[PDB]
């Protein structure tokens, strides 16, 4: 049969598009020709949400309470009046 | 219940010292919660970003 | 008829194209 040239363009065209985009995952550091080196499953959240949010929020809450502060009748050791 | 203590320099010092040692963190590759830069060794970029 | 050897190369070439973006969409953590 008569080979459609725009056959044989495209064919070019898509190993050199998965050559492309092999040597552009090189570039970034990572190794994209195998799906077992890559993660399993992904990750994209922080390693902990709980364990830094209870850090940061005693972290705060004994800032407030550590400083020493007048203490002689509720509405004198305020911080915030309202 | 849930009552837990810390005071003020001792939470500042682990809330410091929480990402370059940890004693809570397991030492042995292949184990959760390993040490903060193990953990990091494995991050995702998008995951290293938050954690800046 | 016989198939023109372009299209074969092509599919071939498009699932690896679609492994490779899964791919790095993984790596990217996604």
């Amino acid at each position: 049969q008569p080979a459609d040239p725009s056959g044989q363009q495209t064919s070019t065209n898509t190993s050199n598009l998965v050559t492309y985009l092999t040597n552009l995952g090189k570039y970034l550091g990572y190794d994209i020709t195998q799906s077992s080196k890559a993660p399993n499953p992904p990750y994209s959240q922080l390693f902990n949400s709980n364990v830094v949010q209870l850090v940061q929020n005693y972290a705060y809450n004994t800032f407030l309470g550590a400083i020493p502060v007048d203490a002689m009748s509720q509405s004198l050791m305020n911080f915030v009046t309202d | 219940s849930n009552a837990n203590i810390t005071s003020q320099a001792l939470n500042e010092f682990n809330m410091a010292t929480r990402r370059l040692f940890d004693p809570t963190a397991s030492n042995t590759p292949g184990q959760p919660n390993q040490q903060w830069i193990k953990q990091i060794n494995d991050a995702s970029p998008a995951t290293v970003q938050k954690e800046i």
